[PDB]
């Protein structure tokens, strides 16, 4: 059984795995950000495929790292969010998250230093809040 | 067996290809002052010795298949792991592609000799001089980092300040338009992965590997002055599998790009 | 009770009994409460001992009790050691509450008072002022941010900035000035913490960060106290990003602090989400990058525990699983070492039970089952699994994983220099660390190089040291020349670049090679431009060095000088002595290293006046156990042993030994086997433990140091514990030990004068050509260009060298004795001399070469040397002599013509004088004078032995005690050899081990030294003994561990080359002693004269044929020519041709005509054949070599024997048997045949009947087998392939001679104790009851190399000692005195019925080992080999006889295939069906 080679697929899986009911709490922002994470998510792991070019060495990505992000954005929003409908995107912890998935999660595996450089320009260019406008492009010069 | 034959008519084919022998490098007390000698010195001896280990190896090889003397042991697992291609454990001393196959590990190996031939040729007509002007390949070197070590050893050594005020500028430039600088070094075949440089400066492109005519490598001391914004790090590693990094190098892009676009396309500079 | 009181779930099982039976005692729960805690050393109580008023460190440090618990009123183990745990904590909690209150009042302050900050320090611990440290910029720092809480407020966060600039300003000039060593410590982890603080401070003001709760302060750790709370434990909360956790509050003693890497808060803020998480953490990355320590350091600043599980052969698993469910229990952490260095089962098992606790864990976000115990889980928890590049699979769900592939050097070299008061730390810093880059990769590597951050660390930390003792010094020179004194002032004008290359100097360059001080001084120049250093001179020592090397005879000299380097090397040794309390003096054999350290030692005790006391001890010849004591399994009594002796009566201080100095030399091969009970003194502690529970503090005086030769063994832990010095071999000059040797001959005499004015004359004689470019290290250099069968050192060479220049000195003394009225003139003592020392270096360098090297040696030195030569056109000088007159004459006439009798021929005693054995007797006599122990070398069989054992009995006043040495053998042997003949008494000057005879020089023969197996460290027990009675004159008793010194003994060993299988080469120290001779096979004329005159009595038998003894020799020594170029070992291992076989072959021919009274020159010469064919081809593998061999017999004996008949003389039926007629006449082959089948007959109605074909080789070879048996001690090697009648024709043969075949019955189950069963059965069968056996065993019934070694030496000997032990070896006894009795001999004490018992058994069993250098030459091969063409038409002609295969209607065919060659020329049907 292999998974399918594709954005799509992982997408698909990764909100599949993760419950309607958790992605659907009290701020109605956690569902872009559960969003946003599961994309960096899925660009990460299917840049694994070409390992010479998307990363030096082949991490194991896997899914353990996505619940343990997952887990640190929900408990992260329910902190800065006490029980409130609507959060202001401004307000959203951007650099806690870049941080936190930049050190910890999705860079412990990653040892050269280029990697993490790497991985740091992709939670930058993702996680922000210009990513809440609706002329944001999570890709440039796609074709 | 035919794979008697076979392995025979190979193993005499590497040894006409391989070259015959490494002359050592003469030590001087003057030599032995200079760090870039005792680098050079270090591979003339590393290389002789394995070049001795895989000509008295390839020598008993063929002796062997026309059984004149008996597999040992020893024997009796190269010859084993030259009939399955895989690449044996006493040859490989130097780090290597994971996946490389004995017979371009051999042309490998017959290019690092040559160029080691090249190198003590131009020692034993010169001195440590003529040893500064020397243009190596990173990837052909055993040990490149201590190449480039060694470099900023020389730089420091001969213009006397500490190595820890020294960095390092890169000026990519044409083999034939390249200047000798005191503190200018020539460095062939790095490859650039998914970029382009023209007069120093960077530009992504579709093309998967751009040749640099001759690097540049000069040492100059550190300005203490923040680098500007349009000012890339480029890693260098020495084999396509990126495994093992070698050095740094900072590099300025063309207007209009984005770094955050250099990282994410992976941009890299590659020995071999 | 194990439950209770969870924490002794780590202290061992065992100790746990332990601390059950010392419940009614606290002054032997010490080990307990070392182990259980994290730096507890002690518990301090009253003098009643009933109550604990403190707790202690390794240190010294004591925490004192808010409100001590008292024994008396909880006599529970469990519960007062509850009440001291929560009391400890308690105490911890408020006694931070003080220093906070304290600290705070300190804090807000535009300046600090110096005084009352350090009597702030020194009112608390270590951690506890660097926790109120933190607390108080954690609270300064949130209430400046919550006074942002406006927005764009002016930052009073510049004052907290300014308040800890000023504050480590203050601690930059308290370092500085000379403290206590803990209040050092508090000190450095203070301004370490405090510049933290500053950096993250200028990380927070550059960010211009503006609320309380922006994540940028959130990462950083936070320090929350609330004095408020009413329980103690978590009025302190640790809280970094999201994570928050109580402080552990449990004691630490002092531990060392990092630096707060950026790596390292990257590492903390990821363990502390992972625990947040409720998982562990797996910090990989290669060793040395501080993963463990990290580890660690959480768990200090947390104030957990953390429990070290390093994994190494070491580990273990119940004590392992025991102290998991103890962490499960108590909520301390465990950081396991590298994980993946584990075996893949014991791997698998920890993982499993890992996982199972991490489960757990997250199920608590409670019990699980360790041990089929249920265990509440407690929530502090957190398990670390370092790794070196991975993680099993069952936790790669389960565990985070960490970068850890490069810490900042940069900034640790930062903080620690800076916290040493360095100024300028970050130049220094920035300048070091890539220093150690460039040593790590551009120095040779060597074993013993280190440049890991470690060596870094400790560079530093001498660095600071060496500042502090320099500003010291000024000081002292300030208050002498004036009083201006200011310790700021005299900072600011100290260099402290050169302080560091000072500190590199003194610490890195003693470990250098000699080709690597360029190159450091080369990375000195590049990184420290301009700076360089040079170190102080210590006159005083310098001349106390050249007083006593004077004194000792050693050479002295400075820098360029000879020995200038030894010089400085004890420089060297001794500034590491004043700054290292351990040592390790690592070099080759024999460079500077007993005699560097001796002359250290007394050049001190000359110039501070303290004298020195050295108790050198050898490790690896005592036991480890009786290295460091005994435990009594009944009454755990206390047994010191040799260095814990030492060690209590240096403390006990009886005789002023605490005045004196003390140096413990650890001279020997080291291993991580006993210094691991060792290491816990090289640290800081300084404190020996033992087993039982006593503590021994380490004197300061008491200096341990290592005389080891290699670390190829040496565990990198241990090598970093303590110092080092490097003795390169070039540090010790050839021509420096010429001058060595010619000091000591010109000084000492050698009884204990005129012969030491002889002496002088010698020295004055010999002086020449021992200066620089002399003969004999030209001569010495090309020695070493040559080859030797031993390893060739230097010294050994030298050594032998010295002792024969002695032996020709007590030679010249014995002719003057001689010659009173004439004493020898200057003219003919100095040819004499000049002709012995030629002589000297011929048989000292070329000793161990073959003679062809020899050759060449002399030839060199004849090219080379102006001393005249003998002028023989080809002999060379070696086989010459020099008389005591001074003249060169050759060896020949040294050897005399003896007459054997005739009965005595091929005698296993009888030694014919040959060149060889002549001129060996003469090495041997000068090497036994002189008392120095030697080695034979040569190929086995060569005579060594009785080359040697002649000499010996033909010494006056000495006994010769032959020991074989086996594989197993060890220095108990000798202890009991030297009981057995020596007697322990005591003198004046000490205990003196001395034979039982008087003035009789007791010599210890060694029959295979280097037989005993090398040890996985790479070391000889046996061969190490030896070493430390020939160097030190004596050995350590194990019983009263006291030094006892040999009188009147020496030792003489004997081995064949090392290149043999199961020869170890000797270690090098061990050869530099013993010189070693080389015994080859005698050469030709050599064997022509030695067996000339064993066949000349030999053919006094029958005089009709004694004219023919000399051509016999020499066709028998052509043939054994031949048919040693021709049968090379190359083509099998067996073709091996010794005179031994020439022994056996003469022996046979006695055999043959002694019962015989008359024969011709035909019968004569038939023997010869038939004994030549047995020795020389019935061992061959080919059947075209065993052709080669019959043609080469008829050839030599047509050529030396031309006058006599062919045809008779060598019939190809040679077969020779006793069983048809009365003697060992020529036998026909038809009637024997005949005579075997009637044998058959009866054997098959008697024994197994299955048919048996007689064909040719079933005759030659029963008659071999049958040849073999009937001689005593006759053992036989029956390679052939399998079913060729190997055991059926071995057991026939048995019956026919009578004999009682055994085979040992052989399974899988069959281990090595079934076979020791069978041993003593068939021994006590074949030497009590007289009853001879044959025992066969095959190739199948070896399961084990054991049992080939066991028949090994039961084959040497003819008994092997191992079988017979205890109530075995009473039964033995008595079996042996009744079998005594029966036969007629009365004999009562054991060893004589032991010695009677070995004869009937060598008289009486003959085992034969059937197949298909040790046992080769000393048992006989035959090779079956696989039935020829004949044996199997035979074999078909007899079986398929009985159905009718005549077929009168075939037609012979034209051609005929004739595959048979014998086949009949019109062949029948039933003979062309066979075919
Ligand atoms: N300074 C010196 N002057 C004269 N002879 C010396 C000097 N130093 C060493 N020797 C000689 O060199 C040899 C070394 O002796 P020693 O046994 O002390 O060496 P070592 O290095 O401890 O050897 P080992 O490793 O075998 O124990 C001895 O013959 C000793 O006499
Ligand atoms: N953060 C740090 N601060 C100061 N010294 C360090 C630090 N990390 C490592 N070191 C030094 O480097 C060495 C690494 O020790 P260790 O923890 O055994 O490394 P590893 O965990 O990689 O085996 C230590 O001896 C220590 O002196
Ligand atoms: N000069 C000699 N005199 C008597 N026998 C000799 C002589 N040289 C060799 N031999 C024979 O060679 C053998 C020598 O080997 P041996 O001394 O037994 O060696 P090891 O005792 O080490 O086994 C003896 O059996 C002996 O018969
Ligand atoms: N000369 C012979 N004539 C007849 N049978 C023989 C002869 N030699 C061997 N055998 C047969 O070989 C069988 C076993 O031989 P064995 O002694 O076990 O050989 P090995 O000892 O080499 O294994 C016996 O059953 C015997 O019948």
């Amino acid at each position: 059984f292999e998974p399918p080679p594709g954005v799509k697929a992982n997408m698909l899986r990764t909100f599949s795995s993760i419950p309607v009911s958790r992605i659907c709490k009290s701020p109605n922002e956690r569902a872009r950000l559960y969003f946003l994470l599961a994309w960096f998510h899925a660009i990460i792991q299917e840049r694994l495929r070409y390992a010479p070019l998307g990363w030096s060495k082949k991490y194991e990505f896997g899914e353990s790292d996505l619940r343990s992000a997952c887990d640190t954005v929900d408990t992260w929003l329910d902190d800065t969010a006490k029980g409130r409908q609507n959060i202001s995107p401004d307000k959203i912890p951007w650099s806690a998250l870049k941080t936190l998935m930049a050190q910890s999660i999705y860079g412990g595996r990653v040892d050269n230093e280029f990697d993490q450089r790497l991985l740091n320009t992709f939670l930058e260019r993702l996680f922000t809040t210009r990513s809440f406008d609706s002329e944001f492009k999570l890709a440039c010069k796609v074709d | 067996p035919a794979w008697m034959r076979t392995l025979h008519t190979t193993a005499s084919n590497w040894l006409h290809l391989i070259p015959q022998t490494l002359s050592h490098l003469k030590r001087t007390v003057e030599n032995i002052k200079d760090p870039l000698f005792r680098f050079f010195e270090r591979e003339v001896k590393m290389g002789a010795k394995l070049l001795q280990d895989v000509r008295q190896d390839l020598a008993d090889v063929v002796q062997v298949c026309e059984g004149k003397k008996k597999q040992t042991n020893y024997l009796r697992t190269l010859i084993n792991e030259l009939v399955k291609g895989i690449l044996p454990r006493s040859w490989s001393h130097y780090t290597v592609p994971a996946g490389m196959t004995v017979i371009q590990w051999v042309s490998d190996f017959s290019e690092r000799i040559k160029q080691l031939q090249n190198i003590s040729l131009a020692a034993a007509s010169g001195g440590a001089k003529e040893l500064k002007n020397i243009h190596v390949c990173l990837g052909g070197l055993f040990v490149p980092e201590a190449y480039i070590t060694a470099t900023r050893q020389y730089v420091a050594q001969a213009n006397s300040w500490s190595l820890e005020e020294l960095c390092l500028e890169v000026n990519v430039t044409t083999s034939q338009g390249a200047t000798l600088d005191a503190c200018s070094f020539g460095v062939t075949g790095l490859k650039l992965q998914g970029a382009t440089c023209n007069n120093n400066k960077l530009s992504l492109s579709n093309a998967i590997s751009t040749a640099l005519p001759l690097t540049q490598l000069r040492w100059v001391k550190q300005t203490n002055t923040e680098k500007k914004a349009s000012v890339v790090t480029l890693p260098v590693y020495l084999n396509f599998t990126r495994a093992d990094l070698i050095f740094t190098v900072d590099f300025e892009i063309a207007t209009k790009e984005d770094p955050r676009s250099f990282y994410e396309r992976g941009v890299a500079v590659l020995c071999t | 009770e194990r439950s209770s009181f969870p924490r002794f779930y780590f202290v061992g099982d065992e100790d746990l009994l332990e601390i059950i039976g010392n419940s009614k005692n606290v002054a032997k729960l010490q080990k307990h409460f070392k182990k259980m805690f994290a730096g507890v050393s002690s518990i301090i109580l009253n003098e009643d001992n009933s109550v604990v008023l403190g707790i202690s460190s390794r240190e010294g440090e004591e925490v004192m009790f808010k409100t001590p618990v008292s024994i008396t009123e909880h006599p529970k183990i469990n519960e007062w050691l509850t009440l001291v745990e929560k009391e400890m904590r308690v105490t911890l909690a408020k006694l931070l509450a003080e220093s906070v209150t304290e600290v705070e009042i300190f804090g807000k302050a535009t300046s600090i008072d110096p005084n009352t900050y350090i009597t702030w320090i020194d009112k608390y611990q270590a951690q506890l002022v660097v926790l109120s440290a933190q607390i108080a910029w954690s609270e300064n720092v949130e209430t400046a941010l919550s006074s942002m809480g406006g927005g764009g407020d002016a930052a009073p966060l510049h004052s907290v900035l300014s308040n800890v600039e000023v504050t480590l300003n203050v601690l930059a000039d308290s370092v500085l000035m000379e403290q206590p060593p803990l209040r050092r410590r508090k000190l450095e982890h203070l301004i370490t913490e405090l510049v933290h603080q500053r950096d993250v401070t200028r990380s927070l003001i550059k960010s211009k960060i503006d609320n309380a709760k922006s994540f940028e302060w959130l990462s950083q750790m936070r320090f929350y106290f609330d004095p408020k709370q009413t329980d103690v434990l978590q009025q302190l909360s640790i809280q970094m990003a999201n994570a928050k956790f109580n402080y552990g509050f449990e004691y630490l003693g002092v531990q060392d602090k990092l630096v707060q890497t950026p790596l390292t808060d990257r590492c903390y803020l990821t363990m502390t989400q992972a625990l947040e998480a409720r998982l562990g953490g797996s910090p990989f990355g290669p060793a040395g990058t501080g993963k463990t320590e990290s580890v660690k350091a959480l768990g200090h600043q947390l104030g957990r525990f953390v429990l070290v599980f390093n994994c190494d052969e070491t580990f273990d698993f119940q004590a392992m699983g025991r102290i998991f469910v103890g962490l499960c229990q108590v909520g301390a952490w465990g950081c396991f070492d590298e994980f993946n260095r584990l075996e893949e089962r014991m791997l698998s098992a920890v993982s499993q039970q890992v996982q199972c606790i991490q489960e757990a864990l997250r199920e608590h976000s409670i019990t699980c089952e360790l041990l089929n115990k249920q265990v509440k889980v407690s929530p502090d928890m957190a398990i670390f699994i370092t790794m070196n590049p991975n993680l099993p699979d069952n936790l790669k769900k389960l565990f985070r994983s960490l970068a850890m592939t490069k810490p900042d050097r940069q900034l640790i070299a930062q903080v620690m220099l800076y916290s040493q008061g360095f100024r300028t730390a970050e130049v220094l810093a920035n300048k070091i660390v890539p220093f150690f880059k460039l040593c790590d990769e551009q120095l040779s590597s060597q074993s013993h190089y280190d440049f890991g951050l470690r060596a870094l660390k400790s560079v530093l930390v001498s660095a600071g040291n060496v500042k502090r003792e320099r500003i010291q010094k000024i000081k002292r020179e300030k208050e002498e020349r004036g009083e201006a004194v200011d310790e700021g002032e005299i900072a600011e004008n100290l260099p402290e670049q050169e302080i560091l290359i000072q500190s590199v100097c003194e610490t890195m360059v003693p470990k250098l090679v000699a080709e690597d001080i360029p190159l450091l001084f080369s990375l000195l120049s590049d990184v420290f431009p301009g700076v360089q250093y040079h170190r102080g001179e210590m006159t005083a020592l310098r001349e106390e060095l050249k007083k006593v090397c004077q004194e000792m005879y050693l050479t002295y000299g400075d820098g360029e000088e000879v020995g200038g380097m030894w010089v400085e090397k004890v420089l060297q040794l001794y500034q590491i002595t004043q700054i290292n309390h351990g040592l390790m003096m690592v070099g080759p054999s024999g460079s500077g290293k007993s005699m560097a350290w001796r002359v250290l030692l007394k050049a001190l005790e000359r110039l501070e006046g303290v004298e020195g006391v050295a108790h050198i001890i050898d490790p690896k010849a005592i036991s480890k156990d009786h290295l460091y004591g005994t435990l009594d399994p009944n009454t755990r009594e206390w047994t010191d042993g040799l260095f814990t002796h030492v060690l209590r009566k240096i403390i006990d201080s009886v005789r002023g030994e605490l005045q004196k100095r003390q140096w413990i030399v650890f001279d020997g091969d080291v291993d991580p086997e006993w210094v691991e009970n060792l290491n816990s003194v090289l640290d800081d502690n300084k404190l020996l433990t033992l087993p039982n529970g006593e503590r021994l503090s380490l004197p300061p005086n008491v200096r341990i140091m290592f005389e080891v030769q290699d670390l190829k063994y040496a565990t990198l832990a241990t090598v970093s514990r303590c110092g080092m010095v490097w003795f390169s071999e070039d540090v010790l000059s050839t021509d420096m030990i010429f001058n060595n040797f010619l000091a000591r001959l010109r000084s000492i005499p050698l009884d204990e004068s005129p012969m030491l004015q002889i002496q002088r004359d010698a020295a004055t004689i010999m002086q020449p050509y021992f200066t620089s470019n002399g003969l004999v290290t030209k001569a010495l250099e090309h020695a070493f260009q040559l080859e030797h069968i031993m390893d060739l050192t230097r010294l050994r060479c030298l050594g032998s060298l010295f002792s024969m220049l002695h032996q020709a000195c007590r030679n010249v003394a014995q002719y003057n004795a001689n010659h009173p009225d004439f004493p020898m003139q200057i003219e003919q003592l100095e040819r004499y001399i000049q002709r012995y020392l030629v002589y000297a270096i011929l048989w000292s360098l070329s000793g161990d070469s073959r003679l062809k090297m020899r050759a060449e040696l002399g030839e060199y030195i004849r090219r080379i040397t102006t001393v005249p030569l003998p002028t023989a056109p080809n002999i060379p000088i070696i086989d010459y002599e020099v008389s005591i007159s001074g003249e060169w004459s050759p060896w020949q006439a040294k050897v005399p013509q003896i007459e054997v009798e005739t009965h005595k021929v091929a005698a296993p005693d009888v030694v014919v004088p040959t060149l060889d054995t002549v001129r060996h007797e003469a090495l041997l006599y000068t090497w036994l004078a002189e008392h120095k122990p030697l080695v034979l070398c040569g190929p086995p069989g060569s005579g060594k032995t009785m080359t040697l054992f002649s000499a010996l009995r033909a010494l006056p006043d000495m006994e010769v005690v032959g020991l074989n040495f086996s594989s197993a053998t060890t220095p108990e042997l000798l202890l009991k050899t030297f009981d057995h003949y020596c007697e322990y008494r005591r003198t004046p000057n000490g205990v003196v081990l001395a034979p039982v005879q008087l003035g009789k020089w007791l010599v210890l023969f060694c029959d295979e030294i280097n037989l005993p197996d090398m040890d996985k460290y790479g070391t000889q027990r046996v061969i190490s003994f030896i070493r430390q009675m020939v160097e030190h004159g004596g050995f350590y008793r194990t019983s009263d561990q006291t030094w006892v010194k040999l009188e009147r003994i020496q030792f003489v060993g004997a081995c064949n080359p090392p290149t043999d299988p199961g020869r170890k080469p000797l270690s090098h120290r061990f050869l530099r002693h013993v010189p070693v001779v080389y015994v080859d096979y005698p050469g030709p004329a050599s064997l022509t004269q030695i067996y000339g005159t064993f066949n000349r009595a030999m053919l006094r038998l029958i005089p009709s044929l004694r004219t023919y003894a000399e051509p016999l020799t020499a066709a028998m020594v052509e043939f054994y020519t031949m048919s040693q170029e021709r049968f090379t070992q190359d083509t099998q291992p067996h073709y091996i041709y010794s005179p031994r076989e020439m022994t056996r072959w003469v022996r046979g021919i006695f055999e043959a005509l002694r019962p015989l009274e008359t024969l011709p020159v035909e019968g004569l010469i038939r023997i010869w054949a038939h004994e030549a064919l047995r020795l020389f081809q019935d061992r061959l593998v080919e059947d075209e070599e065993r052709r080669w061999t019959d043609e080469n017999i008829d050839t030599v004996a047509l050529k030396h024997f031309p006058n006599i008949d062919r045809e008779k003389a060598m019939s190809r039926p040679i077969l020779y048997s006793n069983w048809l007629s009365k003697d060992y006449i020529p036998v026909d082959q038809e009637e024997l045949r005949d005579y075997v089948k009637a044998r058959l007959k009866v054997f098959y109605e008697e024994e197994l009947d299955v048919p048996l074909v007689l064909f040719n080789e079933v005759l030659d070879h029963v008659l071999r087998i049958d040849r073999i048996f009937r001689q005593p001690q006759g053992h036989l090697l029956l390679i052939g392939v399998s079913g060729a009648g190997k055991t059926t024709l071995s057991r026939f043969v048995a019956w026919m001679n009578g004999l009682s075949v055994y085979q040992i019955k052989v399974h899988r189950k069959y281990t090595g104790e079934d076979f020791d069963e069978d041993l003593r059965t068939v021994l006590r069968r074949s030497g009590c009851k007289n009853e001879k056996i044959a025992f066969i065993m095959d190739e199948s019934n070896v399961l084990d190399s054991g049992f080939l070694e066991r028949m090994n030496t039961l084959l040497a000997n003819g008994e092997v000692p191992g079988l017979f032990e205890g109530d075995e070896y009473a039964t033995l006894m008595t079996q042996c005195k009744e079998g005594a009795q029966k036969e007629g001999l009365m004999l009562d004490s054991h060893e004589e019925l032991y010695k009677w018992f070995t004869s009937q058994v060598i008289r009486n069993l003959h085992v034969v080992f059937t197949m298909n250098p040790a046992l080769f030459n000393r048992c006989v091969l035959n090779w079956f080999g696989d039935w020829s063409t004949e044996a199997l038409y035979q074999v078909g002609k007899e079986f398929t006889s009985k159905m009718d295969l005549e077929k009168p209607n075939y037609i012979v065919p034209d051609y005929m295939p004739v595959v048979y060659d014998k086949l009949p020329q019109p062949p029948s049907h039933r003979e062309a069906i066979v075919n």
